[PDB]
């Protein structure tokens, strides 16, 4: 009915963590979420499978459901991740919302201009942007540091990279063309490989999503890996809930999220799921 | 399409200076060689024309150019940001910039206006143009751990702390019953404006000033007898304020997002907000 909402999310620890069902039911702090699971890699055939979801974003969804008073059917997106426009068709979580298969999307979904043209976003509930991680001792400010913009002006020249084909690289390509060209030979397969490169001295700085880097710094064995101060984050933005354009839920979601922030409940979820021992 | 803009004195976001004898604004460049864009802003001195510039004025000019509107700028008559108060009773009314926007004396608030639940109930905020938070300013040599210091949590008149009257910080301490003891202390001491509270810290008449970190860090970098303590104890953002029926809403928010993404906000923060540690 009008009060029961189709909601899409995406597996991405610690924001959304997916587990197998028990007892046939989802217990503890988990909620039901289903996934359309493909038969094989060469077909559109598949089967809906019952799962259990928990995490930072799931706790947010639970709070919203209680406060704003809606019920939901939660599913995991299967085509894409967060959302990219391919052949002028949106995939991922963004696509589910744009094409009306979900009323909202909840997850580590970054707010930007391109997506905002096709969905409405709640207020940000987690701050992010483009940040920089280094091993303690290494001296840089944020992305706009001349040491990044003109590495050859310094000795030795800085070695720094990102993960290819994501939003950080895309932003750098648009804003700092020489820096982008310079970084290509230092780019990293993924976040894990980047952390090793830093720790083993093969890389001086790793440039990436701020929330991800803060999470990683929080749990670095030895607590030697650190991020720049939040004052230096470039292109500051946030993760937010995506709703359909003109959605009748947006005001209520927004007010609830700001109440949560105001009452310190947001700081509590961050301490629970995001803040590490470092 | 001629917008009445309301704003407020609040360095480094808004500087207010006398006009020249002929009623124009003195041509000036920033320390880095950028032209300082100045607009005539009328405000209380009775009402007189004055010159305004700074982070928020640059943002206004970019907005006005991108969305093709014209504007006249004035400084809020009561000099406050805005809280909601009981009148005499029954009715509640907003004061400050919030009141002017709601009554139609302004069509848009362009100022370091904190986004919170209380205000979002009645007006529309853009996505944040600045992410920051709350911190505490003291005279160098003053020792407090921060917001949970026993001299804050268990107040007496031996250690005086305050914020600005009728601001988001006032709202923050008033909204939580567990903060009622702190609030009872602060209301006895709250200042009319940020500048006066800051001066009072320098003069040793106020021992701790609780306020926006985007402002307090700038002040501590200009005035080395002042320091901030405890990092951020709360995170919040500034946004453009409009009435709920504004036709400009969507495009203002898109413009802000775009400006974070293309380095425009980075430029503004470097021109106005960024600072060398003492
Ligand atoms: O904006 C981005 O770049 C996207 C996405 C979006 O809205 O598209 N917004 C969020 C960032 N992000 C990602 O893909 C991304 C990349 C890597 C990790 C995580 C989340 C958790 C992790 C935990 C451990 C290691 C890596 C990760 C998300």
């Amino acid at each position: 009915d009008d009060n029961h909402l189709s909601i899409v999310t995406l597996e991405e620890a610690p924001f959304v963590i997916v587990e197998d069902i028990d007892t046939e039911t989802c217990v503890r702090n988990t909620v039901p979420c289903r996934k359309f699971v493909k038969i094989n890699n060469s077909t559109n055939e598949g089967m809906n499978v019952k799962k259990c979801c928990k995490g930072f974003c799931i706790d947010i969804l639970k709070k919203l459901s209680r406060t704003v008073k809606f019920t939901y059917d939660l599913y995991l997106v299967t085509n894409g991740k967060h959302g990219k426009k391919v052949n002028n068709v949106w995939n991922g979580m963004i696509g589910e919302v744009v094409y009306q298969r979900a009323v909202m999307a909840v997850g580590s979904l970054t707010i930007n201009e391109e997506r905002s043209e096709v969905v409405d976003f709640s207020v940000p509930f987690v701050e992010t942007g483009i940040s920089v991680m280094v091993s303690r001792g290494t001296q840089v400010t944020g992305l706009s540091d001349k040491k990044f913009q003109r590495p050859h002006d310094y000795s030795p020249p800085f070695r720094f990279g990102t993960v290819p084909n994501g939003s950080t690289e895309r932003n750098i390509r648009n804003n700092y063309p020489y820096m982008h060209q310079y970084m290509t030979r230092f780019n990293q397969r993924g976040v894990e490989d980047a952390l090793v490169s830093l720790k083993t001295g093969k890389l001086d700085a790793f440039i990436y999503d701020a929330a991800v880097l803060n999470y990683k710094a929080g749990r670095d064995e030895g607590c030697k890996l650190v991020t720049i101060g939040s004052g230096y984050i470039f292109a500051t933005t946030g993760y937010g809930i995506a709703l359909q354009k003109g959605s009748p839920w947006k005001r209520q979601i927004d007010l609830a999220l700001l109440q949560f922030v105001g009452d310190g409940e947001m700081e509590e979820l961050e301490t629970l799921w995001l803040t590490g021992i470092c | 399409t001629r917008l009445k803009i309301v704003t407020i004195h609040q360095e480094p976001f808004v500087y207010v200076k006398p006009t020249m004898s002929d009623g124009t604004c003195k041509e000036e460049f920033t320390v880095n060689g950028d032209p300082v864009k100045k607009v005539i802003c009328t405000g209380p001195n009775h009402t007189v024309p004055q010159c305004c510039y700074g982070f928020c004025i640059d943002l206004l000019i970019k907005l006005a150019r991108t969305m093709n509107f014209t504007y006249e700028v004035h400084l809020v008559a009561d000099g406050k940001f805005g809280t909601q108060e009981r009148v005499n009773s029954n009715k509640k009314e907003w004061n400050g910039m919030m009141g002017e926007l709601l009554s139609g004396q302004a069509d848009m608030i362009v100022a370091p206006l904190t986004i919170n639940n209380e205000r979002a109930q009645y007006i529309e905020f853009s996505k944040p143009f600045k992410y920051q938070g709350l911190t505490i300013l003291v005279k160098k040599g003053t020792r407090i751990t921060g917001i949970n210091d026993p001299r804050l949590r268990n107040p007496s008149d031996k250690f005086i702390y305050a914020t600005v009257k009728q601001s988001s910080v006032d709202i923050y301490f008033r909204r939580q019953v567990e903060l009622s003891t702190m609030y009872r202390h602060m209301e006895k001491h709250n200042y009319e404006s940020a500048a006066e509270a800051i001066q009072a810290v320098r003069d040793n008449k106020l021992h701790a000033f609780i306020w926006d970190s985007a402002v307090l860090e700038f002040e501590a970098s200009q005035k080395c007898d002042l320091v901030t303590t405890g990092e951020l104890f709360f995170r919040s953002g500034f946004g453009i304020g409009m009435r709920k029926d504004s036709p400009w809403k969507q495009n203002v928010s898109l413009s802000i997002l775009k400006s974070h993404e293309n380095g425009f906000m980075e430029d503004l923060d470097k021109t106005w907000v960024r600072y060398q540690e003492c």
